[PDB]
RNA sequence: GUGGGAGAGGGUGGUGGAAUUCCCGGAGUAGCGGUGAAAUGCGCAGAUACCGGGAGGAACGCCGAUGGCGAAGGCAGCCACCUGGUCCACCCGUGACGCUGAGGCGCGAAAGCGUGGGGAGCAAACCGGAUUAGAUACCCGGGUAGUCCACGCCCUAAACGAUGCGCGCUAGGUCUCUGGGUCUCCUGGGGGCCGAAGCUAACGCGUUAAGCGCGCCGCCUGGGGAGUACGGCCGCAAGGC
């Protein structure tokens, strides 16, 4: 599997407007995915993060869900 | 803050000739403008000392230029103290 | 006076002359602190992803303005003080930095 | 003498006991049981055959009120959290999903001494 | 100077979600909790688990790092305002304006003190339960000061890199944060790991020196007695130098 910015189109890291794009970033949960899987700059990591951070104020990101299977 | 055109009117004002930056005359005069903002700021704020530092280093390179200027030229030294009120 | 960006979530369920009335009362409140409207984004009803005051969904405004910088934070005081506005985010405008461009 | 036929089943594990607990669509509860309710008491609540045998009690439980339709929901980390499921399944009941809710803390609270 | 940049640097206000606790209501029985096993404890005045609603305090999960910032102490939700440091490019300005720094002054984790608030969770002291030869201990149930805020004191520490500050010089390899560039790479500035020369009692250090040099400050001179006695100064006290 590869990661989340490989596939993908050129996108604002600073629009917490956006949902369509941004959720690609979160897992199940409502938790903010790793380098590992997003596959950003720690640069491009922390715009996101508080770009995710802002969204979720506004109700449009969630900030947790619940594990389905298990 | 201190914007663009804050900052040139008093260098316009300071300056020995035109084009110029860097001499001591504009160096206190900027040094002292920002000085006075950091004390209005401490005026309220009491409790950032972090900033409180700044101000004390500040403070220093500003008595060091004018230390200089005195010993070389009293002349332009007095000038200064006259205009800007310090000291 | 600085470049920002106001937020404005409220009540899905006002009808016209409810939301007339709140965003009359919101540029009122705009004009009253000097604040020049550049663009509006009003994207009305969507589906929050968690509830808030109970509601499923809410109600989205987006207004880019310029204004000043002292008068901000009252400015936000001001506009959640409406019951029916429920959420309000002012934030400074910044430039679009991008990615996997 | 309800006739629900539908519901949640929740499902809460610790190291020391693990409980479940049936529940109607919209989350009032109907029957429930743990280890205490069978015979075990002390630290045996917390085996995972306690946790099968209480599962088995709810669902026959659940069985009196006509209980078909069963969505689990799992909360906490015990051992026999997993066999509780597992007898859940077998139970007769059939299991439409499976949810791990467990609360976590944004790291509010301090904890106790041992939980440090 | 101009133009760019990164950041949990600092201060003020506002705001968001998870959770714990408590209160209200629904529904719902016989235990829950806890441990190596137990008991004290809570529960028929209806607990635990489940749903919904409210109150309040404290701390910010994922992001998060072997990461970033700060002179140190230390700094993590988000937003705004106020503000400090700093790095790069241009080679534009002043023209030695520099380095260090006894005393002074300011800062200074935690605990602690004064006055006033606040109090969920945790919890010195304390009240209990079991263990055990015994308990004041380790485990368990409660729990006050305190932990939190305002303001004023306190001045300590494994305040640790157990390594004072500044500058010049002396192979590289590799990981990395952050700029610039004609962007297999090169060039600055940070954070790590290996290792030339060299140093070192050894361990180890090695362009982030413990190397080669220079300047300046602090400090050491066998162990115990002892950070004690006396004196002084600071302190409301504890006590500190
Ligand atoms: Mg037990
Ligand atoms: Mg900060
Ligand atoms: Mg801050
Ligand atoms: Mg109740
Ligand atoms: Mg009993
Ligand atoms: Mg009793
Ligand atoms: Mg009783
Ligand atoms: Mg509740
Ligand atoms: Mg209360
Ligand atoms: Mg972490
Ligand atoms: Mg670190
Ligand atoms: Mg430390
Ligand atoms: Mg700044
Ligand atoms: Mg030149
Ligand atoms: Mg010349
Ligand atoms: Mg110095
Ligand atoms: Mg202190
Ligand atoms: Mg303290
Ligand atoms: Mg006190
Ligand atoms: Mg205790
Ligand atoms: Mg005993
Ligand atoms: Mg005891
Ligand atoms: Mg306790
Ligand atoms: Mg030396
Ligand atoms: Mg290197
Ligand atoms: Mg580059
Ligand atoms: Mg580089
Ligand atoms: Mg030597
Ligand atoms: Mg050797
Ligand atoms: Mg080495
Ligand atoms: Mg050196
Ligand atoms: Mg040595
Ligand atoms: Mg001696
Ligand atoms: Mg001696
Ligand atoms: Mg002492
Ligand atoms: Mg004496
Ligand atoms: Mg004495
Ligand atoms: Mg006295
Ligand atoms: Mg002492
Ligand atoms: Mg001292």
């Amino acid at each position: 599997k590869a990661k989340v910015k490989a596939t993908l189109g050129e996108f604002d890291l600073r629009d917490y407007r956006n949902v369509e794009v941004l959720k690609r970033f979160l897992s199940e949960t409502g938790k903010i995915l790793p380098r590992r899987r997003t596959g950003l700059s720690a640069k491009e990591q922390r715009i996101l993060a508080k770009t995710i951070k802002r969204a979720r104020i506004l109700g449009l990101l969630p900030f947790t869900e619940k594990l389905v299977r298990k | 803050p201190i914007t663009k055109e804050e900052k040139q009117k008093v260098i316009q004002e300071f300056a020995r000739f035109p084009g110029d930056t860097g001499s001591t005359e504009v160096q206190v005069a900027l040094l002292t403008l920002r000085i006075n903002r950091l004390s209005e700021h401490l005026k309220v704020h009491k409790k950032d000392h972090h900033s409180h530092r700044g101000l004390l280093m500040m403070v220093g390179q500003r008595r060091r230029l004018l230390r200089y200027l005195q010993r070389e030229d009293p002349e332009r030294y007095r000038a200064l103290i006259e205009k800007l009120g310090i000291r | 006076m600085r470049r920002y960006e106001v937020n404005i979530v409220l009540n899905p369920n006002l009808d016209q002359s409810q939301l007339a009335l709140e965003k009359e009362i919101i540029q009122r409140a705009l004009e009253n602190y000097g604040a020049r409207v550049e663009k509006v984004e009003e994207l009305g009803l969507r589906r929050l992803a968690y509830p808030i005051a109970k509601d499923p969904q809410g109600y989205f405004l987006w207004y880019q303005v310029e204004m000043p910088e002292d008068r901000v934070n009252d400015l936000a005081r001001e506009l959640r003080i409406r019951d029916n506005v429920r959420r309000v985010m002012v934030v400074k405008s910044q430039e679009p930095f991008l990615a996997n461009a | 003498k309800r006739q629900v036929a539908s519901g949640r089943a929740y499902i809460h594990a610790s190291y020391n006991n693990t409980i479940v607990t049936i529940t109607d669509p919209d989350g009032n509860p109907i029957t429930w049981s743990s280890g205490g309710v069978i015979g075990y008491k002390g630290s045996r609540k917390g085996t995972p055959y306690a946790a099968q045998l209480a599962a088995l009690d709810a669902a026959k439980k659940a069985m009196a009120y006509g209980m078909q339709s069963v969505d689990v929901i799992v909360r906490g980390t015990g051992a026999g959290r997993e066999q509780a499921i597992r007898a859940l399944q077998a139970s007769g009941l059939q299991v439409k999903s499976i949810v791990d809710d467990t609360p976590v803390p944004h790291n509010g609270c301090r904890p106790k001494k041992k939980f440090r």
